[PDB]
RNA sequence: GACCGCCUGGGGAGUACGGCCGCAAGGUUAAAACUCAAAUGAAUUGACGGGGGCCCGCACAAGCGGUGGAGCAUGUUGUUUAAUUCGAUGCAACGCGAAGAACCUUACCUGGUCUUGACAUAUCUAGAAUCCUGCAGAGAUGCGGGAGUGCCUUCGGGAAUUAGAAUACAGGUGCUGCAUGGCUGUCGUCAGCUCGUGUCGUGAGAUGUUGGGUUAAGUCCCGCAACGAGCGCAACCCUUGUCCUUAGUUACCAGGGAACUCUAAGGAUACUGCCAGUGACAAACUGGAGGAAGGCGGGGACGACGUCAAGUCAUCAUGGCCCUUACGACCAGGGCUACACACGUGCUACAAUGGUAGGUACAGAGGGCAGCUACACAGCGAUGUGAUGCGAAUCUCAAAAAGCCUAUCGUAGUCCGGAUUGGAGUCUGCAACUCGACUCCAUGAAGUAGGAAUCGCUAGUAAUCGCGGAUCAGAAUGCCGCGGUGAAU
RNA sequence: AAACUGAAGAGUUUGAUCAUGGCUCAGAUUGAACGCU
């Protein structure tokens, strides 16, 4: 807003692993408020990765994924004297995982596998050895940020 | 509305009140499955050939005070206008401005 | 054309309708219809007798009309004999018996719609709306008002475009919903159109 | 005080002509006609600035979902018509008046008709009104036959009543919202807008109301030639969030009970009240405890002085103007529903986070005799018949849908989409052709995510899913509400 | 004794103001003309 910084909303764990970062990721799958559907979602989509990687535990590699995806330097325009400057900044950690978790989704809306649960594994799966459109997506922002790499204001 | 229409719904409704017991009774004539094909046919007949008025399909309701025909309540019986008057007058028992 | 009556905004606060009874879903509307009529028969009528506050509550077909006036003796009649035709008339064109009982104003300078109605019978009688305005402030703020607030608007003095102009003295606080703000709004139908008379008194809490 | 220079409305004009000076550029001296009732100076209050400073609002930014592309609904323009009735026109007209046009509504067109008239008062002739009828006609209407003889006072007769006898008149949604009242929009729920007294200025005016903070707020505190007040802000009102008390049916079910939920009245609590800091020894802010709730707990209603000669003379009322065998009045049919087109609001989609077929759950609010219908039977269905309960915390609308489990479809213009057309029906209604809504079978159109551009939303919100109601005989994708799931930033 | 007695402003520039400043008017007069009488 305008004055204040809103304290965060609460939200609460995913059910079958206990996790907030899964519990976000589902909301960021939602639509049109269907919790359930976007729950079978993701859980489709970790069980298919977890039983073709053999891993115990999905959400260390789901972690793995997520700082894997993750960027560090963003670009933001700044006005000085009618002057915009596409300055590089750093990325708080909470737009961070937004961002990340938006461009997952986002790539995975567009692949071409039968469903959308394994649309979303495989595109785990892919950013996990580094490939995909939202590696892609991670990579042409280094770029911009690179490219300008000359605005320290 | 205009005072002669305001007569004209009155004429129309007084042929409405004029067979309103005979409408019913060929009605039940009519739909009665004892009565006799012809029977009801011809009380179908009559029911076609009665006064056009009188039928209460005609009757459009209107504001008592003003004879305004859109904007009509069926429970204060007044167009939206005089409503409102009414109402913010205290006129009207139990009425008040709603908030919830 | 942007404030609530102030009558209506107040109607379950501090105010209570002028019209007490109960009616079924059917019934409502030709017992309010019936009330409208009665209503503007009254007003009609009795338009010397200054009247204000025609209340009507009927209990069970048999109604108890209460006419609040000014000068209740004129309206009574000689020994009682205009009530009695009034009695009736209201009858005829009701139910079954209206008894109408007549209370008394014992400050006449503290409603509104008094107040409102002679500044209108002045105006119609060609007197100067400022001198009227001014008087009825003064008249009401002389009685015990804690405040008056009055408004002339039309053609003021036959001028051609019309305007509004209003008094002010005391407090009359409108936003206030417990402020027992007595409201009237009359019109005087002058001789180049109509001049409406708007008069707020404010008396307590 | 001495002497000198200069001015005498603004333009025309420091221009013309004539002198003088100059190489020239030009300078200098210096008119007039004509033309206009002003042109000016300084200050004041506003407004504005591609001036400055400070601040706020879904204003942007950060996001979510749309509109603009398709079909359809609806409104408007344009066009077309005999008419496609009238109004609303930047925000703040365009699902607006209209909370619902087959007839009626209806205000428009065509035709058939009436003239104190469909309606009020003045009047005098007969009759209680009122009911049942026949024919002619599309109907309005026209011409005829039977029954009844009121009631209180009673031979003056009266509240009502049918057909006129005529003058007043009635009637007009005819015009002027730029003559108006009333009502409404809008800036804007923005925080402002003023007044009295005092003081200052020749004065318009100023001050107060500015300044330092602070706040959602001209909110509050402190300063201060101001001192005070008023309308605005806030509060008082409604709803929701916890608890207590009275009460326990048609409500509830822990062990007939008087526990609980609930229902609906009255109250309790919340006050920066306590703690720690920052702050002018302030207002206030920041964090913490307790508590259901913490700082305005959430939502609403409440809309200052005024602005737009804003909207409405077609709700109504009204000044004036206009028509009175007509611009008034009645009836039938048609139109307001036409479509080379354009735009505004929407609904349904373009699918797999889905379609279809089986099971299995969980609401709220509102309506019901101008009706809702248990149940049974018949029907593929809409519905139809019999019948039952309920003026409802009793009976009913009524099953909530999204949701969950299983199967299937496997990316196709398709098992997507459901327009358009053909056929057959059910209801409502005098009447469904113009021009109703549903049902069934068949058809299966565009549409594969939408250009420039543009909109809403900050939390139980957006998004999505169903359910009610007003208007209403029938006729919502609109309007007004209700709950379910439920984000991102 | 007297000749010694005489002096008015308004309108119009502005949203308003004060100033400046022009224009205009109210008076008196005539070897008058014209119009009505």
């Amino acid at each position: 807003p305008r004055r204040r910084v809103v304290a965060t909303r609460e939200i609460l764990p995913d059910p079958k692993f206990g996790s907030q970062t899964i519990a976000k990721f589902i909301n960021h799958v939602m639509s049109h408020g269907k919790k359930s559907t976007a729950e079978r979602i993701v859980y489709g989509a970790l069980e298919t990765v977890a039983q073709k990687r053999n891993i115990e535990d999905p959400v260390a590699f789901f972690e793995d994924v997520l700082e894997n995806v993750r960027p560090m330097v963003e670009v933001k325009a700044r006005r000085v004297g009618g002057a915009t400057y596409q300055v590089p900044m750093e990325v708080r950690p909470s737009r961070r995982t937004a961002l990340a978790m938006r461009w997952l989704a986002e790539a995975a809306a567009k692949r071409s596998e039968k469903s959308m649960a394994l649309r979303l594994a495989g595109e785990l799966s892919d950013a996990s050895e580094g490939k995909g459109n939202a590696m892609k997506k991670r990579d042409e922002v280094h770029r911009m940020a690179d490219a300008n790499k000359a605005f320290s204001h | 509305a205009k005072k002669s229409m305001i007569n004209r719904e009155l004429k129309r409704e007084k042929e409405v009140a004029k067979y309103a017991d005979k409408r019913t009774k060929l009605k039940e004539t009519i739909s009665d499955m004892n009565a006799s094909d012809e029977v009801r046919m011809d009380a179908m007949l009559e029911l076609q050939a009665l006064p056009r008025n009188s039928s209460p399909v005609r009757l459009r309701n209107r504001c008592a005070i003003t004879g305004r025909p859109h904007g009509y309540f069926r429970k204060f019986g007044l167009s939206r206008n005089m409503l409102r008057e009414r109402v913010m007058q205290g006129d009207v028992p139990g009425v008040r401005k709603a908030s919830w | 054309g942007q404030k609530v009556h102030p009558i209506g905004i107040r109607l379950g606060v501090v105010k209570k309708h002028n019209a007490n009874w109960y009616a079924s879903p059917k019934q409502y509307s030709e017992y309010l219809i019936n009330d409208i009529q009665v209503r503007e028969y009254l007003r009609k009528k009795l338009d010397s007798a200054m009247i204000s506050n025609i209340m009507i509550e009927r209990p069970t077909g048999a109604a108890k009309i209460t006419i609040a006036t000014a000068r209740p003796g004129i309206v009574i009649g000689k020994k009682g004999e205009d009530i009695e035709r009034l009695q009736k008339e209201l009858t005829k064109m009701m139910g079954v018996p209206a008894q109408v009982n007549i209370e008394e104003i014992t400050s006449p300078d503290l409603d509104a719609r008094l107040v409102a109605d002679g500044i209108g019978s002045q105006l119609e009688r060609r007197v100067m709306f400022r001198r009227a305005m001014k008087r009825a402030v003064q008249n009401s703020m002389r009685s015990g008002a804690k405040g008056i607030k009055v408004e002339l608007s039309g053609r003021l003095g036959g001028a051609e475009i019309a305007r509004t102009e209003w008094y002010r003295e005391g407090r009359v606080p409108l936003h206030t919903l417990r402020a027992d703000i007595d409201y009237a709004s009359v019109r005087a139908e002058t001789t180049y159109g109509t001049i409406g008379v708007k008069v707020w008194i404010f008396r307590g809490e």
